[PDB]
DNA sequence: TATCTGGCCTGTCTTA
DNA sequence: GGTTTTTGTCTGGCTTCACACTTGATTTGCATCACTGTGTAAGACAGGCCAGAT
DNA sequence: CACAGTGATGCAAATCAAGTGTGAAGCCAGACAAAAACC
């Protein structure tokens, strides 16, 4: 974005307002009113020079029951998390180095039919 | 040998692959036609007559006791010596095979017209399943007559065959028959030296043996370069059959078989392999002991014999043979010619 | 700066122009609506588009306020391919334009599809046979089987010039009964039956057979075949329970003559005149076929195994074809009859009393006989015995008539009345060919005057419905001059159009009983008006399907309740969809036309698959 | 007498 | 210039959503194969033959 | 160098589905001010 006078204007207004006032949450529609106040000839020639400085950013930023695989992961997730990209590396590379995916591969052959169906 | 075309007459359509031709005292005829016979010759059998190299078909009327044969295509036939012809076996025109024996013979020659004989006998005892593409044979031994066949295919039997190869086929059991047309009484001899099924080969008979020459055996799909001597013996008692391999064996299957002269005969046409036709001719000579096959000068072939993936033929008898060739269709559907020798 | 329009703004911009109105619908929705902004302003905008009749985008917003997500099952999917004849490779361009404007996958791609055939296709569903059939495997999974059958083809065998495919005609017939399960369910409930009810039901089937020309032959390797098809189809026809001593129909075909039921079974490129090749082929389908009239088929329908028995009529075959695969004679020959051993010269002089004396088992027997001449006679003897029945037959048909080729062979004699009486041949007997010739254009002429019918080569079936009427009479008498015979044809066309109903309805009994009743007295007067004042065409002769129309039309009725039904039309009518498919449904090759043909044939008869085209018809 | 053109016919060739 | 309408900016936190890796299984996309049909009747020209004209 | 198909095959590419907490995008509030078209 760009930044007009008035809006340099209002955010130092803001980092005014919370370093006077740090444990405290401002309201919005009433702060537009004061700081539409407070801008309504020399004060505001800081800000004016500081917004030409902000035109030259500008200028800058243009430049279906689940795999066997599935059932045997979802059950060793609690160990690792006891040990997501990283949990499924760990899951994936104990289930590769593993008759001992038989069992999960009957509960799958056992849900495949009620898929089917 | 000379190779000449023959033109053809309106009823050209008769002649199919699987056909045969009888000769009866130097008259051809003709037996299988494409079809069943039809009201313009009931009997399915012609007059085959080729005059200045054009042949006329004309239909030959049957006896009064004689059976209406069905037209059949590969059948086993034979002439018998008071001449006739022997038909076993053969396809219908419904693809059934006969497992029925005919006998064709002359009734009748007035005024240069024949009534033919056609009986069927009956035959009890080992009769040879029905089959087409094998051969028989009749041999003389010792004053006594005998009827010999070997070879051939069939469909599967009834316990094995299904209606999804319905039409699956296989060689028969390599057994010789003995078949004596006076009783009507048929034996059959398992022999070591015929190991395979055969069908489609060359038979040719002399005195008391029969020489099996060529064919193919479906199991091994082999056209064997083999060669078979098959004795009979009629003693008094039970005939006997002694078989013989002799080396110098001919590799032809469907080959066709003319007498040239007695006691020599040549061998045409065949296949040598499914897409390769056995263009050269062989010279077989018989000696009472010995048989001898000879490589002959072939014919002067034409182009469209030698391309042609298939050709069928029968001997005309006076050693001359009737060719066929696939055609032309729109025209005539075959393409025949005569070679003469 | 001129005002833009609302649309184009972005929404900081058309904020600031509504910010009026927001505040002043904040407080209406406050006041009058518990503060709900958002169904405040859904309705407002639904009611305002239904003001416009802009029904569509309020009825769209509205099912993507509920949220549904819109898409067809594949099943659905195929039945729109298959129905609206759409081909896979057309039917994809559809599939992926929409779902490419769309962004939705509203039609299935076509894997799937794919997929959902296979339900419908033969060697599916599971099935057996007790007793097992005879000679047939029973394997369940047949789909498409080569349909020569382990034809030898090695080249010393005899030359196979044909390609065919076919299904195995239980593996079929099942997968026709799933198809009709829910037809079948709602029929048994429409009579008061139980659903799970599972006695021995009866499936009554048609059999059609016929032979196709000018089937162009493709370029590529494979067999030289000729430029012919045949095709063997069935349609199932009714289906009774036996539910105490009562037959209950269960299921009839409303439509037995639609392309739509006929259901093909084999297709070969071959001529039906090439016996040797016809049997080949169709002797394994006839051995199938010959096996289940001697068993009942359990098949599982619903949950629970219901038994099947079939009873086969082989009644769509033309006359040509009949006799063919029937040992009898062709049809030029004296036994002009297919259903009686009455002779050309005997159907003339007697006309109308003969009853059917032929049939499958009778033709075999005289076969044999003939074959064998068992009483060593001549053969005018032998023939004269067996009346003709002198080849064997290897196809067993009803004795029965054919009402499309019978309704065209009919008009087309009328048709040469027409001619003879346009030149007086009841007067002048003698006359030359170009003197016909003209006769003949005279006719022409005036058809296309009076009626706007088009000179044709060969006989239509329209045509004959069209040139049969007495319309057309009237045309025809202002080209005779005696009005002595305008009486004659009048008579002659009245009579006619009296009993075609007869022949032609499904339910004569139901739909003309009048027409039923006086058959034998009508047939008497018009084979009477034919024998008097028509001899010069019908003294010593007749056609063959005047005989049949006017001797067995009545005992074919009380035999099984309707010609019309059993005629082959329906399956002529599936030579159309042949054509079609051959050219836009099928791989464009020698060894795979007839298959693909066969299976996406197969779907098109699919009632599961047509029902969803009813749907709009709830 | 002794030729002689024109129709007539058939048959191929060029493009469809 | 005066005037009118588009687009913002200032802030803290509200919601909704895509992303983050891996594994094996489904589901889509896509090219590949050898072949399809639409190309389509009659006029120009020569050369033989024989009866009636020159 | 015609050209838009004709359906089945099979291999490559996409998608799926689960675990949870990251940041990124849009948004609200009042008030005033850049730009950007018009007399
Ligand atoms: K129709
Ligand atoms: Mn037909
Ligand atoms: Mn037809
Ligand atoms: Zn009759």
């Amino acid at each position: 974005g760009k930044m007009s006078s008035y809006a340099f204007f209002v955010q130092t207004c803001r980092e005014e307002h919370k370093k006077k006032h740090p444990d405290a949450s401002v309201n919005f529609s009433e702060f537009s009113k004061k700081c539409s106040e407070r801008w309504k000839a020399k004060e505001k020639g800081k800000f004016e020079d500081m917004a030409k400085a902000d035109k030259a950013r500008y200028e800058r930023e243009m430049k279906r029951p689940p795999s066997a695989f599935f059932l045997f992961c979802s059950e060793y997730r609690p160990k690792i998390k006891g040990e997501i990209g990283d949990v499924a590396k760990k899951l994936g590379e104990m289930w590769n180095n593993t008759d001992d995916k038989q069992p999960y591969e009957k509960k799958a052959a056992k849900l495949k039919e009620k898929y089917e169906k | 040998v000379s190779l000449q075309m023959v033109t053809v007459g309106h009823n050209i359509a008769l002649i199919q692959p699987g056909f045969s031709l009888m000769n009866f005292d130097g008259q051809v005829f003709f037996f299988g036609q494409k079809g069943w016979p039809k009201r313009s010759c009931p009997t399915g059998v012609f007059h085959f007559d080729i005059k200045q190299n054009h042949l006329k078909l004309k239909p030959a009327i049957f006896s009064k006791d004689s059976c209406y044969l069905p037209p059949l295509r590969y059948p086993a036939t034979c002439s018998y010596k008071k001449h006739q012809y022997i038909i076993h076996g053969g396809k219908t025109p419904n693809n059934e095979l006969s497992d029925k024996i005919y006998i064709m013979s002359v009734a009748c020659k007035n005024n240069k017209k024949v009534t033919f004989r056609c009986t069927e006998k009956d035959l009890v005892g080992d009769v040879p399943e029905p089959r087409y593409g094998h051969s028989i044979d009749v041999v003389y031994s010792r004053g006594k007559s005998m009827g010999v066949l070997f070879g051939g295919r069939s469909y599967m039997p009834s316990t094995q065959r299904t209606t999804e190869k319905w039409n699956s086929v296989a060689d028969c059991l390599p057994h010789v028959f003995l078949i004596d047309f006076e009783f009507g009484c048929a034996t059959s001899y398992i022999l070591p030296e015929l190991q395979d099924g055969l069908s489609f080969h060359v038979s040719i008979a002399r005195n008391d043996t029969v020489y099996i020459l060529g064919g193919h055996s479906l199991a091994s799909n082999i056209r064997p370069a083999n060669l078979y001597r098959i004795r009979v013996d009629l003693p008094l008692g039970t005939p006997a059959v002694n078989c013989t391999v002799l080396p110098g064996g001919i590799s032809v299957s469907s080959a066709i078989l003319t007498q040239t002269n007695n006691d020599e005969f040549v061998i045409v046409g065949g296949y040598q392999l499914e897409n390769q036709k056995r263009m050269v001719c062989s010279l077989v000579s018989l000696g009472d002991n010995t048989i001898e096959i000879s490589e002959m000068e072939t014919p002067d072939w034409t182009s469209d014999i030698k391309h042609s993936k298939i050709w069928f033929g029968s001997n005309m008898g006076n050693g001359t043979i009737f060719l066929g060739i696939p055609g032309d269709n729109k025209s005539e559907a075959f393409y025949f010619y005569t070679l003469r020798c | 700066r001129p005002r833009q329009h609302l649309l184009s703004l972005t929404r900081r911009a058309q904020k600031h122009r509504l910010r009026e109105l927001k505040i002043q619908v904040k407080e209406f929705a406050d006041k009058e609506e518990g503060g709900d902004v958002k169904a405040v302003c859904l309705t407002l905008f639904l009611l305002a588009l239904r003001a416009r009749n802009e029904h569509r985008q309020a009825d769209e917003l509205e099912a993507i306020m509920q949220g549904r997500g819109s898409g067809l099952q594949p099943a659905v999917c195929l039945a729109i391919r298959v129905n609206t004849f759409l081909s896979c490779s057309q039917y994809h361009k559809m599939y992926r334009t929409v779902k490419a404007i769309t962004g939705r996958q509203i039609f299935q791609p076509l894997h799937a599809l794919r997929n959902a055939e296979k339900v419908l296709l033969p060697g599916y569903h599971p099935f057996e046979w007790q007793p097992p059939l005879k000679n047939v495997s029973s394997r369940t999974d047949v789909g498409i089987i080569d349909g020569l059958s382990g034809l030898a083809s090695s080249v010393d065998e005899y030359p196979v010039d044909t390609i065919a495919k076919r299904f195995r005609y239980d593996s079929a017939l099942v997968s026709a009964l799933m198809d009709m399960e829910e037809d079948i369910l709602e029929g048994m409930r429409s009579q008061d039956l139980d659903d799970y009810l599972n006695g021995p039901f009866t499936v009554v089937v048609k059999e059609s057979c016929d032979g196709m020309g000018d089937v162009s032959e493709k370029h590529g390797s494979g067999p030289a075949v000729p430029e012919k098809a045949v095709r063997f189809s069935f349609t199932v026809m009714r289906i009774t329970i036996e539910h105490g001593s009562q037959n209950v129909k269960v299921f009839e075909e409303p439509k037995p003559n639609s392309e739509l039921c006929c259901k093909p079974l084999c297709l070969m490129l071959a001529d039906e005149s090439d016996h040797e090749t016809l049997t080949a082929i169709l002797s394994p389908l006839i051995a199938e076929r010959e096996a289940m009239k001697s068993s009942e088929l359990t098949l599982e329908m619903g949950g629970i195994p219901r038994t099947f028995k079939f009873i086969f009529r082989g009644t769509g075959y033309d006359e040509k074809l009949v006799r063919e695969v029937e040992g009898l004679e062709a049809s030029g020959s004296v036994y002009i009859c297919t259903l009686c051993d009455t002779t050309r010269l005997e159907a003339s002089q007697n006309l109308v009393f003969h009853s059917i004396t032929r049939s499958h088992a009778e033709n075999l027997q005289r076969y044999e006989v003939w074959r064998s001449n068992p009483y060593h006679e001549s053969v005018e003897e032998l023939r004269d015995r067996v009346k003709g029945v002198s080849a064997k037959p290897f196809i067993e048909t009803v004795p029965s008539i054919d009402a499309l080729h019978c309704d065209i062979g009919n008009a087309a004699e009328f048709y040469k009345i027409f001619q003879l009486e346009i030149g007086e041949v009841y007067k002048h007997p003698n006359a030359s060919k170009e003197e016909r010739k003209r006769w003949q254009a005279t006719l022409d002429k005036h058809l296309r005057k009076r009626m706007n019918l088009k000179p044709i080569m060969r006989m239509n079936g329209n045509f004959a419905r069209k040139l049969m009427t007495q319309e057309t009479v009237d045309a025809v008498c202002e080209l005779i001059p005696s009005e002595e015979r305008h009486e004659a044809l009048r008579e002659l066309m009245d009579l006619y159009l009296k009993m075609k109903p007869v022949w032609r309805s499904s339910c004569p009994a139901k739909e003309c009983p009048e027409s039923l009743c006086q058959y034998s007295f009508n047939s008497q007067r018009f084979a009477e008006l034919l024998s008097t004042k028509f001899k010069y065409r019908y003294e010593g002769k007749i056609t063959n399907y005047f005989h049949k129309t006017l001797a067995h039309v009545p005992e074919i009725i009380e035999r099984d309740g309707s010609i019309g039904a059993w005629a082959s039309e329906g399956n002529e009518s599936g030579n159309k969809l042949f054509r079609r498919f051959r050219k836009m449904n099928a791989r464009q090759s020698k060894c795979y036309e007839m298959e693909d043909v066969l299976k996406h044939h197969w779907l098109y008869t699919s009632k599961y698959l047509q029902k969803f085209m009813n749907a709009h018809n709830a």
